[PDB]
């Protein structure tokens, strides 16, 4: 699936997002929230912002989740499976909206890595999309 | 958006003489099982509902010309009320599509199938903010 | 990913199909052309027509792909490596115009097949963006 | 589309303090290695193409409130001409925006970025169909 060139991008950046999954995770969503206001129905939260206490919490969970799948390159499929349902089967979540949340992960990538050349993006884009590919085959 | 005769007739025709009631209602019923996430929008029978749904394509279809205009309170309303993703409602209409290819069966000709992806391609415009 | 009665529907399909592959393969590429063209850029050909002679016999190989993947639905994946390679990094084709050819295909069935509920129709478009999936996973 | 104040003033003095010309060359770069089959379209450097590109985001900004008609023609030649996918456009709007993210950092907050995707959504909206 992945190269070992990209395992290797794909790491150094799980190391940094794991530092502060929190602080990540509510950029970008406070992101996808400004951009995507129909996505604003999936959660009752007062504050949409990346300040919300809520959207803070939220946040780490899909940070970590990121992270955690990164250690699992190798075998997604079995790993994001209760994820995939809970998307897929649980929340009904419409597909269209996950292409948005990989592009706001990425635009808070690059707004904080010193390096974010085409090439890193791209190993981030892969594991983000396969991710997502996941997440949105359970619905039926 | 230009209209030839031929593309006002075949529209026009549909519906005058073809139950697109039952067809929006199948329609409906068919997205609902296809795209399972659509559901989470309606959480009401399709039945009753599918009346609405052509009593507004029969509008559109009395103002071929700019449904645009005909559809700013629509757009409004799944945009800001529904929070409808403007790329699902294509979901509906390609049903619809499907519905009509069943129907027609081999009298629905690639030719025919360019009209209503047309008039449905500019329905969606319309509707999608 | 495929239940016993999305199999056996399936496999209803492809029986149908494999009688003529190329009548079936024709219609599927015409109505592509006629819906969307911009998907003609990728072929040079004389006659975009259901009667032209390289839509048949091309139509014929797309249906009879869409038929062999039917029987490998536990492998795709392998199964359709080098036909993604193909699309992908070999033709570049632009994954936009996948879904496109999917519904000319669900829109053909609809045609011809005696029957075609919601719950036939849920399993083709299964399989056809299962195999899309695949086409476009492959670009480098 | 309604453009605040705070809006026009950031579009604007973007095009005028920044190097638009450089951020958009990077971003076309940046494109063709992320979404490869968008090379296939362009079969010309990109350092050049940048500034074309720019120039027409500058008349955009400059006809805000009129983008559409501006982009009449230049629609035109990306469909009839190059054939390019109306689902395409995002893609390098969408790396010019990581490339401005990438130059601004912790300027580049989630509420102008609001107001970059506002205005490529309309620059993808005119210059599509
Ligand atoms: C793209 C990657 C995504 C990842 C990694 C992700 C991850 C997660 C995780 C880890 C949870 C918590 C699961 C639990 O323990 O119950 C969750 C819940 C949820 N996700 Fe996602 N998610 C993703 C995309 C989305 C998208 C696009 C939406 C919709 C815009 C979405 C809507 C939700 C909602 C509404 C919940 C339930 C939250 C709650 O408990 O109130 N997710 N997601
Ligand atoms: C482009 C085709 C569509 C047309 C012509 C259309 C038309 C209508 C009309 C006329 C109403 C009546 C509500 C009112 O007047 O206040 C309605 C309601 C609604 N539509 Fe659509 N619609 C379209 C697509 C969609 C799609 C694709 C979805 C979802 C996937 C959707 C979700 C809804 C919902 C949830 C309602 C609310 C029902 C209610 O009034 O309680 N619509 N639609
Ligand atoms: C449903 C998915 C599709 C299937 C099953 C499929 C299947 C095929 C097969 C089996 C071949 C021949 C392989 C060979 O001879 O090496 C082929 C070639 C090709 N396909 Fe597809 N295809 C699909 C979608 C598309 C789409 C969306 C496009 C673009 C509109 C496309 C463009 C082409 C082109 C240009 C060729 C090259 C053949 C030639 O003229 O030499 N295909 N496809
Ligand atoms: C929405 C952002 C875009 C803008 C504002 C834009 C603007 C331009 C302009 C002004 C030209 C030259 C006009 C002329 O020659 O008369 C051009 C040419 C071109 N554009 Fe775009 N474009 C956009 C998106 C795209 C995308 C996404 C693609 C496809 C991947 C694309 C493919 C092309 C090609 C192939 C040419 C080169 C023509 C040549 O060198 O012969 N453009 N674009």
């Amino acid at each position: 699936a992945f190269t070992a060139c990209e395992k290797q991008t794909i790491g150094k950046i799980a190391q940094v997002l794991a530092k502060s999954p929190e602080a990540y995770g509510a950029e970008c969503l406070a992101r996808l929230f400004v951009t995507h206001p129909g996505s604003k129905s999936y959660f009752e939260y007062k504050d949409y912002s990346a300040a919300g206490a809520k959207v803070q919490v939220h946040g780490g969970k899909v940070i970590r989740a990121v992270v955690k799948a990164a250690e699992h390159v190798d075998d997604l499929h079995s790993h994001l499976e209760t994820l995939a349902l809970t998307h897929g089967k649980k929340l009904l979540v419409d597909p269209q909206n996950f292409p948005m949340l990989s592009e706001c992960i990425i635009v808070t990538l690059a707004t904080h890595l010193t390096e974010f050349s085409p090439d890193t993006h791209c190993a981030v884009d892969k594991l983000l999309s396969a991710i997502c590919q996941e997440l949105s085959s359970r619905y039926r | 958006v230009h209209w030839t005769q031929e593309e006002r007739d075949e529209i026009s025709k549909t519906f005058q003489g073809t139950d697109m009631k039952t067809v929006v209602t199948q329609a409906l019923d068919r997205m609902f099982k296809v795209y399972p996430w659509t559901n989470r929008y309606f959480q009401f029978r399709s039945s009753i509902h599918a009346g609405i749904v052509v009593g507004a394509l029969q509008d559109a279809v009395k103002h071929m010309d700019d449904v645009k205009t005909l559809f700013k309170d629509l757009s409004k309303k799944h945009a800001d009320d529904l929070h409808v993703d403007p790329g699902s409602f294509h979901l509906l209409t390609d049903c619809i599509i499907v519905e009509l290819a069943y129907l027609r069966k081999d009298c629905f000709t690639p030719h025919i199938q360019g009209i209503w992806d047309k008039f449905f391609e500019v329905v969606i415009d319309a509707i999608s903010k």
